């Protein structure tokens, strides 16, 4: 028996109502790479990093920053809530990376909407688990991609 | 009292036995306050995992075990306590009706499965699965159907409480005074997933919704 | 061919049962179609005999037998009619079995090559063969028939009640081999998925046969296998075919609720079933009872129109008003009948006027008196009062005057120790012109009595 | 209802069918003359 | 004539003297409908005694007519001077004689063919009524003098040892209990024919098999007949004793008030009659391990399991009939395997998986499907598993295309 968390949601559906609005296709990314290579998942290292540049050189991730803004009433409020986001990340990076936490698809990340904190959900794999798996093993500590570091502040992490 | 709730129900004799000790010294001074609580447990388990919820799980591990493992052991040990509790009778409409719609391949297949522990037929246990294999095709049609729930459709002894002095979950504290659950929602909703979680929701003494 | 009819037995014996292995070589399939014809006019000259027709039985069945192997539906065909004439006593049908013919007999049903001639000709042999002697029934032939009436729709099979109709005779006459088949299950089955009034009255009748002698009651099982037909109305999510199209998904559920509904009544007009659904223990009338209460539309409005044909009653018009409903029901609405050009005053007279006897038994209101007093006993006045406070408009009129109804039936046809506890609804009283229920529910109830009320002044008035 | 001895489920079974079938097999496979 | 009905259920005045006789003439009423018509509104007229009192002084000729004639003039018996003017020809003596061995029996099948027909849609070749039919002991007892020739012929006592010993096992024998049952229901239907009913205590002995009886049959048919006993007030007295009460009221007014019955009664507790003992059900009362861990190909580089000489096409036939016996390591290594798949292919798991390794053997070893052992092993094995229609007929079409020349050949020879 979970408790419900209340004035919370999920990335992925926060990043998929933003693109709808938009007309924006939820997998632009995705289809690019196909669109390059096809066979995009029996690449070799080398070629994967070629198809995964090309994609994210075209497409510019802004997303995350401007849903912030666009859900914030005043500059006064947006700037609170921001700051609390930058350093609500930070802790659970920190944490996450000694208690070994994996799997932390945009499904796992919820973001509070009144105070913009960073709540993580689905605690399964820790220890280092699910880098030792065969089936896609994961060599990334903690989840810091462009997206996210695109909304902490402008001048980067 | 909820820790102790877990311990008495697993399946471990040592800590079954143990943790019922512990559970009827608590009924000298407090003797109301456990009773309230093995209900609710057990009620709130039940909703948890339905009865066509428990076959459908089951039946698919044990097809993976049997053909994919190549273990005939391993198999009958899983769908055991599945017939088990179906020996017990229904205790509510939903039990009810399963028993009724799927409650003659079961019980069939069990009978095969019997045979094949006697006689060693392999063309025993392959009919046997045949029941198994039928069901479970029209237990996978309707679970995508299933969206919400209603009380008294899968357990009446939930909404039929009205009162309790058991607190809410999750919040006590020897600090503060204690807030009992008063009544449970008559309905509650299905989330859409491959889990397909509920949503509960209780009713506490100072008229706040958990 | 030409039949010689000339000669002795032996020697026109001799050229069919030569003529039918022709080592496959040297004689056509149209010779072998005559010379078959030629043996069954033969048959009906010199009788049933090892003495005059030459040899024995068991050389004319060994030829015999190299006739459904061929390749021409024609001959097979063919085949399969002589030995029906063959078979006349059990002691050819047991020579026949010994030589274990039945794995080609049985081959012979399910081939589905464009030869329903051929099929046909296959399965009034076996309605043969049940006559003679119903106890040595094969076994091979028995799962051939189960499986073609199990899933023979969704093959798009023609001759699929056709051959239900065969197992059904056969569960009377040895209900032994197709209980281990699973042959009763194929029975229930069907009757969900059959909306035939007059099949499906018969298949379900088949089955309460088998509830009915001691002897035969270990056959079924207790509380799973008649109950199948309850299933689409206590499920809420029932799926009968495992794999089924997902375009008529709507329309398979109206489909499973008319089929079900027509099974209901007719097990509840036998006395083997009555008694099987209304045990003292769990049973399945309460089930049938307590998926009323549940605030379910799509299930109450069904469970009113079974109960209204159980009962016999005169469905009311849809409608959110009572007055619209009442005037639906009274006895003296027109007909079609009472015209001109049909029975002019004759037909209307006898539904107004009543019967000139007032001491003749009616044995309808027996079974009527009996009924009742389960439904009341399983607490079916109790279920009524929650639908009527608690459903949509257009469903608590449907079940107020179905309430009043059966008022009116039990206070004339119930003698006095069941009507103690009849005219008194304990669980409408606890809901009436209170306000500590809410106010909305207050009223209905109050609002159901002044709408029950106007029905007795109906049936005070009587038919005009 | 009173169809107790198997005389009349029996005809009951072999009637409603030939009756009630939209295609015409049970009234060829249901011939009364094979008994 | 449909239209004398409306004039009998109107009370039109003085109608027993004139319309009574033009239903007589009607009788004889060239058309077989329009005079069948006629007795139907005829019986219903009896019900009064004025009108049943005009039928016997004009004393019709009923005899020629069917059944129907025959149950409308037994109603003479209940009035004494009807009585006596059919006794007196010497007519109820033969009446005796065919209600005790012709059709005493057959009036069981008049009363279950008219409730077959109201709520059965059987129809043999709306709420209806069904009334019970004139029964000739039920008649008889409705005075004193007739009642003393039921009695002398000492019918009761055959009619007792009847129930109180029932045999349940033939179902010819099953009717011959409820040709009595009905027979003591109607007796026991007035005051005069309850005296000679209960001195021999068989009211109980009924009430006994209404409530604990393996047939339910004859559970549900002992219901009736107790509502035939309640229909006068000493019979629902003894009813009432033994818990089992019945309405006390008539038809003519159908709004009972608190101080000629109809009949009807039932337990005081429903659940007595539906209760049933519970009868235990029926049913209570290699290679293959090889080949999942090796190839096909890789095992290359009698096989038959059951095969005895007592179900096999072709080696049945060796001693009965004569033949010879069957003529054949490379070939025996491939009866395993098509057994195999059709013994996996029973579970419907993987079915794709299955029908392609049959088609296979069946490509590069055409021949392997012509040996009629493995036909009988493979016809065998489809009897006692179960399959499903489209994997039914998927085996037994493999076999189509092929000779069985074995059978053949010893078959042509000792039938020369
Ligand atoms: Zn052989």
């Amino acid at each position: 028996l979970i408790g419900w968390v209340p004035h919370c949601d999920t990335l992925h559906a926060l990043i998929r109502d933003y693109r709808e609005k938009k007309k924006i296709l939820l997998n632009i990314e995705h289809r690019i790479m196909l669109r390059m290579a096809p066979d995009y998942d029996h690449l070799t290292l080398m070629q994967k990093v070629e198809v995964f540049e090309h994609a994210v050189n075209n497409t510019a991730g802004d997303d995350l920053a401007k849903l912030l803004w666009l859900k914030s009433p005043s500059s006064e409020v947006w700037f609170d809530r921001r700051t609390n986001y930058t350093r609500s990340l930070a802790v659970m990076s920190m944490v996450g990376y000694i208690l070994g936490l994996g799997d932390r698809h945009p499904s796992n990340l919820m973001l509070d909407r009144l105070s913009g904190k960073i709540l993580h959900i689905d605690f399964g794999d820790c220890f280092e688990v699910a880098m030792t798996r065969e089936k896609f093993p994961e060599k990334i500590p903690f989840r810091l991609t462009r997206m996210l570091t695109n909304a902490m502040e402008v001048t980067g992490l | 009292i909820y820790p102790l709730t877990v311990a008495s129900k697993s399946t471990t004799t040592a800590r079954h036995n143990a943790a019922n000790k512990i559970l009827k010294n608590m009924c000298e001074h407090s003797n109301t306050l456990v009773q309230q609580a093995m209900m609710v447990s057990e009620e709130l388990i039940r909703v948890a995992i339905l009865w066509h919820e428990m076959w459908h799980e089951g039946l698919e591990e044990a097809s993976r075990l049997y053909f994919g493992e190549r273990n005939v052991k391993g198999m009958f040990e899983v769908l055991e306590p599945l017939h088990a509790m179906m020996e017990r009778g229904p205790q509510t409409l939903k039990e009810t009706s399963f028993n009724q719609a799927y409650g003659r391949d079961l019980m069939e297949a069990q009978e095969w499965c019997r045979k094949y522990m006697k006689s060693g037929n392999v063309k025993d246990l392959t009919q046997a699965w045949d029941l198994y294999y039928h069901v479970f095709r029209r237990i996978s049609k309707q679970l995508p159907q299933l969206t919400s729930l209603e009380l008294q459709y899968v357990s009446p002894k939930l909404l039929m409480c009205r009162d309790l002095e058991l607190a809410v979950p999750g919040t006590y504290d020897p600090n503060q005074p204690i807030i009992r659950i008063q009544s449970i929602a008559p309905s509650l909703q299905v989330i859409t997933s491959k889990q397909r979680p509920r949503k509960l929701t209780l009713m506490g003494s100072n008229g706040h919704e958990f | 061919n030409v039949p010689l009819d000339l000669t002795r037995e032996p020697s026109d014996n001799l050229r069919e049962i030569l003529q039918n292995v022709a080592r496959l070589q040297g004689v056509s399939n149209m010779r072998k179609l005559g010379h078959l014809n030629n043996f069954t006019k033969l048959l009906c000259d010199i009788g049933h005999s090892e003495e005059k027709l030459g040899f024995h039985y068991e050389d004319i069945i060994i030829c015999l037998r190299l006739a459904l192997l061929n390749e021409a539906k024609e001959v097979r065909a063919a085949g399969l009619r002589a030995l029906r004439y063959l078979i006349q006593d059990s002691s050819i049908l047991q020579k026949v079995l010994k030589l274990k013919v039945d794995y080609l007999i049985a081959r012979c049903i399910d081939i589905q090559q464009s030869n329903e001639v051929e099929r046909t000709q296959a399965l009034r042999l076996v309605r043969k063969m049940i006559t003679v002697n119903a106890s040595l029934f094969p076994s091979s032939v028995t799962n051939s028939l189960i499986a073609v009436g199990n899933d023979g729709l969704q093959e798009r099979d023609r001759m699929v009640r056709a051959c239900i109709a065969i197992i059904c005779e056969l569960a009377l006459q040895n209900p032994e081999v197709v209980a281990l088949r699973g042959g009763l299950n194929t029975i229930l089955k069907n009757v969900i998925d059959c909306q035939l009034s007059r099949i499906n009255e018969a298949l379900i009748t088949t089955i309460l046969h088998l509830l009915n002698h001691p002897k035969t009651r270990q056959y079924v099982r207790a509380d799973v296998e008649l109950e199948r037909i309850l299933a689409p109305y206590t499920d809420f999510h029932y799926r009968h075919s495992p794999d089924t199209a997902e375009g008529q998904l709507k329309e398979d559920r109206e489909a499973r609720f008319l089929a079900s509904k027509m099974g209901i009544i007719a097990t509840f007009r036998s006395w083997a079933g009555i008694i099987n659904l209304c045990k003292p223990g769990n049973s399945g009338i309460q089930s049938l009872i307590g998926v009323l209460c549940i605030p379910n539309m799509e299930i109450r409005r069904g469970l009113l129109e079974v109960l209204y044909d159980i009962f016999r009653l005169p469905l009311p018009v849809v409608t959110e008003e009572f007055i619209e409903a009442l005037l639906s029901v009274d006895p003296g609405r027109f007909q079609d009948s009472w015209r001109l050009s049909d029975g002019f005053v004759a037909a209307e007279a006898k539904t107004i006027l009543p019967h000139r006897a007032r001491s003749r038994p009616d044995l309808m209101d027996n079974y009527l008196a009996l009924i009742l007093s389960a439904f009341i006993r399983n607490g079916l006045l109790e279920g009524l009062v929650e639908v009527i406070t608690n459903s949509d408009d257009h469903i608590s009129v449907r079940a107020t005057i179905l309430l009043g109804e059966l008022l009116h039936m039990a206070n004339t046809i119930l003698p006095h120790s069941h009507s103690h506890h009849l005219h008194c609804l304990p669980t409408l009283m606890n809901m009436a012109a209170s306000f500590d229920i809410p106010k909305e529910k207050r009223l209905r109830a109050s609002a159901a009595l002044n709408c029950l009320k106007r029905f007795h002044e109906m049936k005070k008035r009587g038919p005009k | 209802a009173f169809l107790d001895n198997p005389t009349i489920i029996l005809a009951h079974i072999r009637q409603s069918h030939v009756t009630s079938d939209d295609t015409g097999m049970c009234e060829m496979v249901l011939i009364d003359h094979d008994v | 004539t449909k239209h004398l009905r409306v004039l009998l259920r109107a009370n039109v005045e003085f109608f027993n003297n004139w319309g009574i006789e033009l239903l007589v003439t009607q009788l004889h009423d060239k058309n077989k409908t329009i005079s069948s018509e006629a007795l139907d509104i005829l019986d219903e007229a009896c019900e009064d005694k004025a009108n049943l009192h005009a039928l016997i002084q004009m004393k019709p000729a009923l005899s020629h007519l069917g059944d129907k004639g025959l149950l409308l003039l037994l109603r003479f018996l209940s009035i004494p001077k009807g009585f006596s003017y059919l006794n007196e020809r010497g007519y109820v003596a033969k009446q005796l004689e065919k209600w005790h061995r012709e059709y005493n029996s057959k009036y069981v099948d008049l009363i279950e063919e008219q409730l077959n027909e109201a709520l059965t849609t059987y129809r043999k070749p709306q709420r209806p009524h069904v009334y019970l039919p004139i029964h000739l002991y039920g008649q008889l007892v409705h005075h004193k003098t007739g009642c003393h020739l039921l009695e002398v012929q000492n019918i009761i006592t055959e009619l007792c040892r009847n129930v109180r010993t029932p045999d349940l096992d033939k179902w010819e024998e099953i009717k011959k209990l409820k040709a009595s049952l009905w027979a003591l229901g109607n007796i026991g239907s007035s005051n005069w024919g309850l005296n000679l009913l209960q001195e021999e205590n068989v009211i109980p002995d009924i009430l006994k098999l209404a409530k604990q009886c393996e047939v339910l049959s004859i559970r549900g048919t002992c219901v009736y007949v107790l509502g035939l006993i309640a229909k006068t007030k000493q019979g629902c007295d003894i009813l009432k004793c033994h818990n089992w009460d019945a309405v006390r009221h008539s038809r003519k007014h159908l709004w009972p008030v608190v101080p000629d019955y109809i009949g009807l009664a039932l337990p005081v507790d429903i659940n007595d009659i539906f209760q049933v003992k519970d009868i235990p059900y029926f049913q209570t009362k290699s290679f293959h391990l090889l080949r999942q861990q090796m190839s096909l190909t890789e095992i290359m580089n009698t096989g038959l399991q059951e095969h005895t000489d007592d179900n096999c096409l072709y080696c049945v036939c060796i001693e009965i009939l004569g033949f010879q016996p069957s003529n054949q390591m490379c070939r025996i290594l491939l009866r395993k395997e098509v057994l195999r798949l059709v013994i996996n292919l029973s579970s419907s798991v993987s079915t794709k998986c299955h029908e392609t390794g049959l088609l296979t053997i069946k490509e590069k070893y055409p021949q392997t499907f012509d040996d009629i052992c493995l036909y009988s092993e493979v016809s065998h094995l489809l009897s006692h598993c179960t399959f499903r229609l489209p994997c039914r007929r998927f085996i037994q079409e493999l076999f189509q295309d092929v000779q069985f020349l074995q059978m053949h050949e010893e078959a042509e020879a000792v039938l020369a």
